[PDB]
RNA sequence: CACAAACGCGUCUCAGAGAUAAUUAAUGAUUUAAUCUUAACCUAAUUAACUCAUAAUAAAUCCAGCCCUAGAACAGGGCACA
C-alpha cells in the first residue's frame, strides 16, 4: 500500500541516496580521452521519516534517508526505539533531503543504485579527509 | 445589578474570593477608610 | 480631604476649619554623616562629621469643623 | 558631455532643461555644446 | 462586564483515565539540561536568558539575611 | 568623596523622579505637565512636587480634581486672550490677596 | 469646457469641437474686492497639501496643472499651488487624475510606499551615505519653503529641514 | 481599597498589553509613544530599579509612511566585523526585505541605553499585517490612538462635501482641459 | 615514494533571479507648440557591488575496553554477520 504516485512536473526535485565510496577506476571514451571514475556503492538505503512542507522549511518537504546497517549494541536508546517502530536495523549516517510534494515516498521504501540513470549529472556531499591541526 | 465589592488576584478563583473579602469588610464596617480609633481623653 | 470630598487652600486653610494636633516623641541626634572634599595631586583633604539634631513627631487626630461658607 | 560649474549657451539653439536634479545644456545642432552642472 | 469563564479547564482539571482503574497522578517530567531550560523560562515570562543563571559564592554570601521590612 | 557628591545629587535625582511621576499621572488625564503646573499656581495652590507625586499614587481621586482644576483654569486663560481682554476675571481666576 | 472629437468614416476624417456646460464660481465671496481667486475667498495662507478640495479645481483631468493666465492666480500663489499639487500627487491623493493605460496596469510592481510632504521627486534623490556629526549635518528636506508663510496656531515655526 | 496585602501589590504592578495600529503612521511618532509604554513612564509608580513594564503590540508595520524623501535618503548601516564587510542599505531597500526592521530599529534606538533595553525589547511584538495569533489577541486591553491623522483622498470625499466646498473660480467656457 | 599513507609536477569541479550609477528613448503639464519628468501615472534600453533563490549543517541523555583513512588533550566514527 504505497503512497500515490504523481506524474512529473517542471521544477520538481527527486530523492537522493546514501552510498559508500569504494575507490577509483580509469575509464576511456569513444574519442580516445581518458577519464577517472569513482565507484560509489549503495549498500542499505531506506527512507526513514517524512516531514510535512510547513513543518520543515515552508517551501519543500523533507525526506530522511539512512546509511548502511550497523550493530544495535552501540546505539542510543532513542535511536534503537525509533527503528523498532519502523522495523529496520540501525543506520550509520542519516541525511535530510529537500523533496517537493509531488515526489514524496512512503517511509520504509528501499532504494537502489538504479535510481540514477547514466548520462545524468549528480552532486556529492561528504566529510573531507581530516588532516588535523 | 449593583456593585458592592471588587477584588483583584492572580486567577479568577483567587480574585473571586478576594471580592468576598472586600464585601465582608464593607458590611462589617472594618474598611481601611474607617474613622481612626479615638484616643482623646474621655 | 477624605474619600468623598477635598478642600483646597488659597494658599492656606483657616484655623477655624481644620485642626491638626501632634505629639512630640523623640528628640535625638542623627547618625554620623561624613563630608569630605578631595583635590587631585594638591594634598588637600578635609574630613568632618556632621551630627544633626532630629525630632520625631506623632500626629494624633485631624478634625474638620462644619463651618464653611 | 562636459562637467562645468556655470552653464552658458554657446549657440542660440542650446536649451536649458533640469533632469535628475541638475541643469543640463542640451544642444541639437552641435553635440559639443552639451554641458553638465556639478 | 462579561460573565465569569468558570468551566474553562472543565475537563482538563478533572480527567478520568478509565472507569475500571483508579486515576493516576503521574506528572511526566523531562528535566531538560540547563540550556533548553533557560530558553523555555525566558519565553514563558517574556524576559532575557542572562538573568536565569546562578551567581558565585561571593555575591550569594553578601546578601543581607534579614532585610528591613516596613509597614 | 563619592558619598558627598552623591548626597548633593540625591536631592536632584529625587526631584527628577517626582516630575516623571507627575507627568505620568497628568498624561493619564490628557493634560501635559507644563500645563498642569502653571495653571495650578494661578489658582494660588502652593503644593510642591513632592506631595503632588504622593497624591498621584495614593490619592487617584484627589489628583483628578487637581487635574480638573488645572484644566478649568487653563480654559479660562484662553477665553480672556480670545476676547477683547476686558472680560472680568474668571470665577476660578480671581486673585485673592491676604493683607 | 470644450472637447475635440475626431471621427474616421470611410477614408474621410471629421474633426469638430463641442462645448460642454461649465460650472461657475459661487455667487457670494467673503471678500468681493480681492484680485486673485485665492485671496478673494480669504484662503490666503490657509491651505496645505491636504486640501484636496482646493487643489482639484486648478488641475487638468490628466494630472496636469492649468496655466496661470486662465486661472488668474497671482505669481506668488501660483507657485505655492503648483508645489502643493506636486506634493499631493506623490502623497497618494488624487487617484482619479492619473492617465489611463490598460496595458501597463496588469504588470504590477513593488507595492507603493506611503509618503507625504515629499519636496523632491522619488527618482532624483541620492542616499546620504555620509551624514556627518552635529557641526556639519546633512538634513533631509521635508515640505517646501514656499509654505513657510502659512498660519501657525501653535506659534512654533515649522521645521522644514529634518 | 481595602484589598489584602498580597492582591493589592499584584494589581498595582500588573502588566498591561496595548495595541497600536500602524496604517500610514510615521515610525518616529509610532516609536515615541511605544517607547514610553515599554519603560513604564506612564505609571505614576515608575522607577528604574523596579521591573515595571508593559507589552506593546504593533500591527500593520508594512504600511508605515516615512515623511518627506526619507524613503530614499535615510540609510541604515552595519558592519559584519570581517574586513570589507561594511554594508549600507537604503530605507526603501531595508523595508522591502524585512517589513518590521524599520519600526524595530526606531524603537531600539529610543529606549534608554542601559542593560534593561534588551529585557524591555522582548516585550515588543511586531507584525507586518493584521495576522496576530489568538494567544496575543486575548491579552490586549486597549488600543492607543494614532499619532497622525490620516488625510483622506479625493475619492473618499462624499458628494455632500464636494457641493459644500465653494467653487473658487469660474473657468472660461472655451478652454479645453 | 624501503609503511598499508602523505604529496605535485598529476586528476576533478566552479552557477540562476532581483537590483542599480552615468547615459539613452517613449507619453506629457506648468508654457494647450516643444520638452527623458528634484511635474504626476505607466513603460523601455541599461556598470560593478549588493541581496536572495539554492546548496551545506540537523536523531537531546550506549559508551568501561579495543580499533580507526577521527585526533595535541578533550571530543568524533566503528566493535551483529567480518
Ligand atoms: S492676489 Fe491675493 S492671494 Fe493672489
Ligand atoms: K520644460
Ligand atoms: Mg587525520
Ligand atoms: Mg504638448
Ligand atoms: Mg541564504
Ligand atoms: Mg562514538
Ligand atoms: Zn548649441
Amino acid at each position: 500500500e504505497p503512497w500515490p504516485i504523481h506524474p512529473w512536473e517542471p521544477g520538481s526535485s527527486r530523492v537522493g541516496l546514501i552510498a559508500l565510496k569504494l575507490g577509483m577506476m580509469p575509464l576511456w571514451t569513444k574519442d580516445g580521452q581518458k577519464h577517472v571514475v569513482t565507484l560509489l556503492q549503495v549498500q542499505d538505503c531506506h527512507v526513514l521519516k517524512y516531514t510535512p512542507k510547513e513543518n520543515h522549511n515552508g517551501r519543500m518537504a523533507a525526506l530522511t534517508v539512512g546509511g548502511k546497517t550497523v550493530s544495535h549494541f552501540h546505539k542510543s536508546a532513542s535511536i534503537l526505539e525509533f527503528y523498532q517502530e519502523l522495523g529496520l536495523p540501525p543506520k550509520q549516517k542519516v541525511k535530510i533531503f529537500n523533496v517537493t510534494e509531488n515526489a514524496v515516498i512512503k517511509p520504509g521504501t528501499p532504494l537502489y543504485a538504479a535510481h540514477f540513470r547514466p548520462g545524468q549529472y549528480v552532486d556529492v556531499t561528504a566529510k573531507t579527509i581530516g588532516k588535523g591541526f | 445589578r449593583k456593585l458592592i465589592a471588587e477584588g483583584p488576584g492572580e486567577t479568577v478563583l483567587v480574585a473571586e474570593e478576594e471580592a468576598a473579602r472586600v464585601a465582608l469588610r464593607k458590611l462589617f464596617g472594618f474598611t481601611e477608610n474607617r474613622r481612626p480609633w479615638d484616643y482623646s481623653k474621655p | 480631604g477624605a474619600d468623598n470630598f477635598t478642600l483646597l487652600g488659597k494658599p492656606l486653610l483657616g484655623k477655624e476649619l481644620v485642626r491638626v494636633e501632634a505629639t512630640v516623641i523623640e528628640k535625638t541626634e542623627s547618625w554620623p554623616k561624613i563630608n569630605m572634599k578631595f583635590q587631585k595631586r594638591k594634598n588637600y583633604q578635609r574630613k568632618r562629621i556632621t551630627v544633626n539634631p532630629q525630632t520625631v513627631l506623632r500626629i494624633n487626630s485631624i478634625e474638620i469643623a462644619p463651618c464653611l461658607c | 558631455f562636459k562637467t562645468k560649474g556655470v552653464l552658458k549657451k554657446r549657440c542660440r539653439d542650446c536649451y536649458l532643461v533640469k533632469r535628475r536634479g541638475r541643469w543640463f545644456i542640451y544642444c541639437k545642432t552641435n553635440p559639443k555644446h552639451k554641458q553638465r552642472q556639478m | 462586564t462579561k460573565p465569569i469563564p468558570r468551566p474553562d479547564p472543565v475537563h482538563n482539571i478533572e480527567e478520568t483515565h478509565d472507569l475500571v482503574l483508579k486515576t493516576r497522578l503521574e506528572e511526566k517530567g523531562e528535566h531538560l539540561e540547563q540550556g533548553p531550560m533557560i530558553e523555555q523560562l525566558s519565553k514563558m515570562f517574556f524576559t532575557t536568558k542572562h538573568r536565569w543563571y546562578p551567581r558565585g559564592q561571593y555575591h550569594r554570601r553578601r546578601r543581607k539575611p534579614n532585610p528591613p521590612k516596613d509597614r | 568623596v563619592k558619598c558627598t557628591r552623591a548626597r548633593r545629587l540625591k536631592k536632584r535625582s529625587l526631584r527628577t523622579l517626582w516630575i516623571n511621576r507627575i507627568t505620568a499621572a497628568s498624561q493619564e488625564h490628557g493634560l501635559k505637565y507644563p500645563a498642569f503646573i502653571i495653571n495650578l499656581i494661578k489658582c494660588q495652590v502652593e503644593l510642591n512636587r513632592k506631595v503632588l507625586a504622593d497624591l498621584a499614587i495614593y490619592e487617584p481621586k484627589t489628583f483628578k480634581s487637581l487635574a480638573a482644576l488645572a484644566k478649568r483654569r487653563r480654559e479660562e486663560g484662553f477665553a480672556a486672550a480670545l476676547g477683547d481682554g476686558k472680560e472680568p476675571d474668571g470665577i476660578f481666576s480671581r486673585v485673592v490677596q491676604h493683607r | 469646457f470644450r472637447e475635440v472629437v475626431e471621427i474616421l468614416d470611410g477614408k474621410t476624417t471629421i474633426i469638430e469641437g463641442r462645448i460642454t456646460e461649465t460650472p461657475q464660481e459661487s455667487p457670494n465671496p467673503p471678500n468681493p474686492t480681492g484680485q486673485c481667486p485665492i485671496c478673494r475667498w480669504n484662503l490666503k495662507h490657509k491651505y496645505n497639501y491636504e486640501d484636496v478640495l482646493l487643489l482639484s479645481q486648478f488641475i487638468r483631468p490628466h494630472g496636469g496643472m492649468l496655466p496661470r493666465r486662465i486661472t488668474g492666480l497671482c505669481q506668488e500663489e501660483h507657485l505655492k499651488i503648483e508645489e502643493c499639487v506636486k506634493m499631493a500627487h506623490r502623497a497618494g491623493l488624487l487617484p482619479n487624475h492619473r492617465p489611463k493605460l490598460p496595458e501597463g496596469f496588469v504588470p504590477k510592481s513593488k507595492p507603493r510606499l506611503n509618503r507625504y510632504l515629499t519636496r523632491w521627486s522619488p527618482r532624483s534623490v541620492k542616499p546620504i551615505y555620509n551624514k556627518g556629526h552635529r557641526w556639519n549635518k546633512v538634513r533631509m528636506p521635508v515640505g517646501s519653503p514656499l509654505l513657510k508663510d502659512n498660519v501657525s496656531y501653535s506659534g512654533r515655526p515649522l521645521l522644514l529641514y529634518h | 481599597s481595602s484589598f489584602s496585602k498580597a492582591p493589592q501589590q499584584w494589581a498595582t504592578f500588573a502588566r498591561v498589553w496595548y495595541l497600536l495600529d500602524g496604517k500610514m503612521q510615521p515610525p518616529g511618532k509610532l516609536a515615541a509613544m511605544a517607547s514610553v509604554k515599554l519603560q513604564g513612564l506612564h505609571k505614576p509608580v515608575y522607577h528604574q530599579l523596579s521591573d515595571c513594564g508593559d507589552h506593546v503590540v504593533i500591527m500593520n508595520t508594512r504600511h508605515i509612511a516615512f515623511s518627506g524623501n526619507k524613503w530614499e535618503q535615510k540609510v541604515y548601516s552595519s558592519h559584519t566585523g570581517y574586513p570589507g564587510g561594511f554594508r549600507q542599505v537604503t530605507a526603501a531597500q531595508l523595508h522591502q526585505k524585512d517589513p518590521v526592521a524599520i519600526v524595530k530599529l526606531a524603537i531600539y534606538g529610543m529606549l534608554p541605553k542601559n542593560l534593561h533595553r534588551r529585557t524591555m525589547m522582548q516585550r515588543l511584538h511586531l507584525f507586518p499585517d493584521e495576522d496576530i495569533p489568538e494567544d496575543i489577541l486575548k491579552n490586549l486591553v486597549e488600543e492607543l490612538p494614532q499619532p497622525r491623522k490620516v488625510p483622506r483622498r479625493l475619492d473618499e470625499y462624499t458628494q455632500e462635501e464636494i457641493e459644500a466646498f465653494p467653487r473658487v473660480w469660474s473657468p472660461p467656457e472655451d478652454y479645453r482641459l
